[PDB]
RNA sequence: CUACAGUCGCGAAACGUACGUCC
RNA sequence: GGACGUACGUUUCGCGACUGUAGA
């Protein structure tokens, strides 16, 4: 409700009508500095001319808490302040809301979408653009894609009133430099991709930026891996007979993939896998029925050892008996879904050795060596100050489960209450509020920013805990690259002012021109009908002379013989994304495939079976040859235009 | 040093350390290293940084000097031998002792919550007297200045247990002269 | 003398008159084989036909080696038996030793220097080459230089009496294959670059060769390295010391190699030094007197910061005493070679902390563990019986003379000779330290233990593709290689100066000479006849002469200054007179008109005028 | 087994333990693991794959069993506490212990290789008498076959000594009941 | 001077897995 | 379903440095 004299100097540049890439490292400065600038834009406005100031946001929780704020403030004066979302942007016109209203806070997608249809076909209607959290402007964004509207206006010769591109962002960023000359050159072209001649920094008030900046120290520890390592033994076994199991149908396995000599429970081994299931779906066995008996029995024995190898990294990093959980989840959802020889053999197999993990698995020797001095941590701060809380990073949503269960049931960490967000004492977070003073990076590598509210430091630790030298060099060049961006920004901000907005006037021509030579149409469509194949099955599923496309997104199915080709399930999450209702999921209806084929929508009235290319081989008729594509964009055929005059 | 020397100075034991510290070979020095070292996996180990003795007491001639000067933050009292290693000291059933918290308050504990002033003891020393149960914690120069009394049911072995901040390293405790 | 069953099932495709690619694992087997071969090329020519069978020798000991045993056993036949080597085909005619001689053993690289002279025009001479260690006929070998001829003579149309290229050796290989369709691409590879068709290999007779064999079993020994590093604490606060006091004479010697923040004692920061260090030898100032003493002080920081990494290297993989013995070498080396403002300040402080170095590298605590496993299994081995003589193979030839004081300078190890124990860096208990019946493998990291696994996956992949090769038609291999000898030759078939320039001294920059008087004596060597580099050079003996079939390695040469002594060149011999041939990679060449410079490593990629020699 | 017992089973400690081995809580078997294990740097480190016990000898009472199967090459005998630490067992010039080598021959030394036959001793049994010195090995079952005779000195500590082949996987002892 | 082999580093390009965001 | 970003890991191509070996 006051501002003060730090909240006056980022915004002092704004103010005189210049685009600005202000950095404040608080959470609620930049919405103080914003609202700053959009009281003093539409005050000095003569009558008849009114403003346009749109407020970009990225996220959903950043468009609503933002809405709120810009409508309990804007609402003395007599602006309207309006919103479009992804649930708000069907049902309403939207040539209507942007002439009938100044405070909009739509999302960037939503124009984007907007500039290839047609509706509001130029930026001129706007008179100041506000992005928040600008940093993200750099390859293919959806921020990027409004400034490839902006720089065609302003360099092609058709310039009307173009609006401010001022941006409010916590770090500017070096990317991937190694030198200051690089990391020089990054800071230009994110200036030249948002037309950017001053960067506000706070320089004079940097007494009061003291009191609000959330500097942790670090607190390095590395650690060992354990040494008698029996479950491990006991799985590589299991892994050797299901890898020479699947020999016997493929003597030419070895020779499908060319990775080296790979350890078991590893990112390398995990590659292999995949590279070796992708082999064996473009078999060209002329019996057709033998051919639907090696690739079914192909893809079961690579899903067990992509289960096996993900289980080791479990008990690698976690608990050994939440690794052993991680099994038999996997092997009581294949029991129910589904019997025949091929998953029984190794069913049993399993449980063969099922004694023997178990009970090194409630061994009190064979504790993690990680979680063995994470408790040591986690009781030494609760000794010393009992009224803190703590927050826990995890990179794999697998372990953000096996954390939690090894909390509760743990005699030593009895005062810990699970704060899981895939009375709260531990948050064991995947991905990022400045109310825990410890953070814990646990095997997790731009730092953590938790710059969310306006209250204070207090003393933070930045423990990280690893056991490889990878992540611990990664973080000490991490603090060379932040120690030379302020380098680079106070280099930058002692030049000319008159010859900046020459230098990145270059770098607006010099990117053009790459995106005016990178201008290569699609090939020639494939007249040739070709037929899709399953992947698990390699059952005839449908044609590709009744597919037809609804938004150049997403592809269907015409025909009624795929009617009868799959069966319905619900969905565990359904959701809307402006032209469809999610709401039942297609598998295949074979015998024991059960294969995730795609989704079941309803499009305006009817219901469509939406599928994806990444569940389907395709083999032409002609030939007899077999792709495999990943996305809808590489494979180029015959796109028809879906009709609703026909069914 | 001043008064009637009753007894005489205890010296740490390698069965109770655990795998943090580095105690040296005079027995009376425990500090912090920046990596710990693999040790033992036995039940005597309490996984923290806590360190006990193995001095057998007597009949009501107890008295021993323990330094915790450059240290952040410590805790030195009495503690049992049959206690189990995974609880922190101060919190078990029956272990008075004076933690120097996080938050700069000297408190105390007695199986209560209770807390002392700002007052910071560089050289404390502990009074013991289990023919009838006395404790008091005449540190410097203070005109013997107590200031806490416990009560303890001797009927076990009661051998000083320490304890100090181990997430800092350089950290060192040092026992002296009486 | 006598020939088993498995030798003569090698040389059953050899004696049929096609060209073979046999291999042996063994010694004694591979040249009890071409002897054979050879006696049975020659009886069976008829009356008015003779033999001219050759034999390629790679190396000098191994033209020895043959030479003795093809002596004495052609003797009594009445053979001609010869040698020519590098230090005997100086003034003698080539055209005249292969007409009266029928056995000749001579060097392939002098028949790649005579097919360009003019003597011996064509390879229809030869009826029977044998190549000895044919897997090296890969890119640009003496081999493959050979069978440039070879195949520009068969593809050529007037292909006549050419030659059997059948090529001796001990294992296939496989090369840079990950795959069994790519290692079965480079073994083709070898036979159309060779010209055959059949790879001879042992099919029936497998029992003889299991009884000498050679190979024993392999065992991993991975440890990790030392982590109390009191020695590279004390090392790097001097290099860091150093590299401060070398900022104040550069001022932008930061931004010169930007690779990544550097660490001590690694090969990522020798990188860092020669590429600081060719950066300073560009400067152009137009003082040349100031100038003369910057680059002079900046070559005297950077090579005491590349012998601080080199001792650090040694550190981590050998004993620490040997690490001040390198230090202490190279300063007493300096100590007698000169004495300026700049090294009195290294020098100084490095007899401050030596008595730091001295106390810290006698106490066995910090000690290095790789030499600690490396104790235990000599200890163990010998202590079952006394009948384990051991061979070490070592890399790097610094660290080879490492481990000569730790077998006697050391009290446990004495039952050792320094024989007992092997040291030859290049070839029943054999230990492989840090080189890539029971053999070991001494590590500090994974990547040696990967390396050394997926090798034995290329001899399992090379026997399986060999197998494969041999069950194709004769018709079909020939047809193949047809293919690939056209694709290549495709490939194989596929500007001067006339300004003036200066050569300048890389870290005195001293006028010595100018490009005018620069000659070519045989295409690889440069001198100069002037008579003003005849007074800016000193001449300084060798400590190993030698020749190489035209020249006399007398004396090296060095730079006439002060406290220079910089590496120029050599002073050669040629015919009658001396001339100093010296190398441009010690060198900075200088344009009078555009000032800049540049530097050059190699004489071919440095364009300049190329005048021959005159003996006049 | 059958006969007066007059000892009682020995223990491994951890003050003389070589640097390879892993030996469990109920320290009485010897195994090399494929990683050594880092332990401080003194003395009394054999820096090799011996080790030793804990239990002092008496007047005359001195009997124990150790398994010697499942192993490659072993070597079990009797040595002094007064010994360098960087020699093996069986080169001192007062050690009588038995060595299977790796010819497949029982030798034996007394300080003079006493090479002896072919035998295979599964379970050996080390009969001790320091009153009169009289050593003889009983393994198993043989009717109590001495096969070998020795005379020592016993005028020192003489705690027993073992040895195992610790460059091959999988080899470890075991301590039984007598 | 030529040539081979090994290690390390600087770039470009393609692919896989995991996480997160939006329509 | 689709699009985008980040992180790890892998397959190549091209260039450069150093060490070692061999020959003339
Ligand atoms: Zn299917
Ligand atoms: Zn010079």
């Amino acid at each position: 409700f006051k501002p003060r004299n730090y909240q006056l100097e980022l915004a002092l540049p704004a103010m005189k009508g210049k685009n600005t890439i202000i950095c404040a490292p608080t959470g609620c400065g930049k919405t103080f500095v914003s609202l700053l600038i959009c009281e003093h834009h539409l005050k000095k406005f003569p009558q008849g001319q009114k403003g346009k100031v749109v407020f970009f946001a990225n996220q959903i929780p950043v468009y609503e808490q933002q809405k709120s704020v810009f409508s309990k403030y804007f609402e003395r004066h007599g602006y309207r302040v309006t919103g479009i979302s992804g649930a708000t942007a069907e049902n309403v016109p939207v040539e209507q809301i942007v002439e009938n209203n100044d405070i909009i806070i739509l999302t960037p997608q939503i124009l984007v979408n907007n500039l290839k249809k047609g509706t509001i076909p130029s930026l001129s209607i706007f008179t100041l653009m506000i992005f928040d959290e600008c940093h993200n402007t750099s390859k293919q964004h959806p921020y990027n894609m409004i400034m490839f509207n902006y720089l065609d206006q302003k360099l092609g010769g058709s310039s009307g009133p173009l609006p401010q591109v001022i941006g409010l962002t916590a770090s500017v960023g070096v990317g991937d430099a190694k030198n200051t000359d690089e990391a020089l050159d990054y800071i230009c072209k994110l200036c030249a991709s948002l037309d950017a001649s001053v960067i506000a920094t706070v320089k004079h008030n940097l007494e009061e930026l003291e009191q609000v900046v959330y500097k942790p120290q670090k607190f390095f520890r590395k650690v060992e891996s354990r040494i008698s390592d029996k479950f491990k033994y006991i799985i590589a076994q299991l892994m050797r007979d299901t890898e020479s199991l699947a020999k016997r149908i493929c003597k030419d396995l070895e020779n499908l993939s060319q990775i080296q000599n790979r350890e078991f429970g590893t990112q390398k081994y995990e590659q292999w896998i995949v590279t070796v299931q992708k082999a064996c779906m473009v078999f060209q066995m002329p019996d057709k029925d033998e051919e639907s008996r090696i690739c079914k029995a192909l893809f079961l024995y690579t899903s067990h050892l992509r289960k096996y190898n993900d289980a080791l990294i479990i008990s690698e990093h976690a608990r050994m008996k939440d690794a052993l959980d991680y099994l038999k989840d996997f092997f009581s959802n294949v029991r129910a879904a589904g019997f025949d020889e091929i998953e029984q053999d190794l069913t049993q197999r399993f449980e063969e050795k099922l004694q023997e993990l178990e009970s090194v698995s409630r061994d009190p020797s064979n504790e993690n060596p990680k979680l063995e001095d994470l408790c040591f941590i986690l009781q030494e701060e609760y000794h010393l100050n009992p009224e803190t809380i703590t927050i826990l990073f995890v990179k794999t949503r697998a372990l953000v489960d096996a954390l939690k269960n090894w909390i509760e049931g743990n005699p030593k960490l009895s005062f810990l209450k699970p704060g899981i967000l895939t009375d709260h004492n531990i948050l064991i977070a995947t991905s990022v509020i400045a109310q825990c003073n410890l953070v814990i990076l646990y095997e997790y590598v731009i730092k953590m920013i938790q710059t969310r509210g306006r209250g204070r430091a207090r003393g933070s630790k930045c423990f990280l805990l690893t056991s490889n030298a990878g992540v611990i060099e990664k973080e000490q060049i991490n603090m060379y690259k932040e120690k030379m961006m302020n380098d680079s920004i106070l280099r930058l901000q002692t030049w000319d002012e008159a010859v900046f907005r020459e230098k990145i006037l270059h770098i607006q021509t010099h990117e053009k021109f790459i995106r005016d030579s990178q201008e290569k149409p699609k090939p020639v469509p494939d007249k040739e009908n070709k037929k899709l194949l399953c992947r698990k099955c390699k059952a005839l599923a449908c044609y590709t002379a009744d597919v037809r496309v609804i938004e150049e997104c997403h592809y269907t199915v015409l025909g009624d013989a795929f009617k009868e080709c799959f069966v319905s399930r619900p969905h565990p999450k359904p959701k809307q994304f402006s032209s469809f209702e999610k709401r039942a999921k297609i598998f295949c209806a074979r015998q024991n495939c059960s294969h995730d084929w795609g989704i079941h929508v309803k499009y305006k009235t009817f219901e469509i079976p939406v599928i994806k290319i990444e569940s389907f081989v395709v083999e032409d008729i002609a030939t007899g040859v077999q792709t495999l594509y990943s996305k809808w964009k590489d494979f180029h055929f015959e796109k028809i235009p879906f009709d609703p005059a026909e069914m | 040093s001043r008064f009637a020397q009753w007894a005489i100075h205890p010296t740490f034991n390698l069965k109770s350390l655990s795998c943090s510290l580095e105690v040296s070979k005079d027995s009376r020095t425990v500090t912090v290293s920046h990596r710990p070292q693999p040790y033992r996996w036995s039940c005597e180990r309490f996984s923290t940084s806590q360190v006990l003795c193995s001095q057998a007491l007597s009949s009501g001639k107890h008295y021993w000097e323990v330094d915790t000067r450059n240290c952040s933050h410590w805790a030195v009292g009495v503690a049992s031998w049959e206690m189990s290693r995974d609880q922190v000291l101060g919190r078990t059933m029956d272990s008075c002792c004076v933690e120097w918290k996080g938050t700069s308050q000297l408190s105390a504990w007695h199986m209560k919550e209770t807390v002392l002033g700002s007052d910071r003891p560089g050289v404390v020393g502990i009074w013991l007297n289990l023919e009838e149960g006395k404790l008091a914690f005449y540190s410097v120069d203070n005109q013997e200045k107590l200031l806490y009394e416990c009560t303890i049911s001797a009927s076990s072995p009661l051998y000083p247990a320490f304890w100090l901040y181990g997430l800092h390293p350089g950290n060192y405790l040092i026992i002296k002269q009486v």
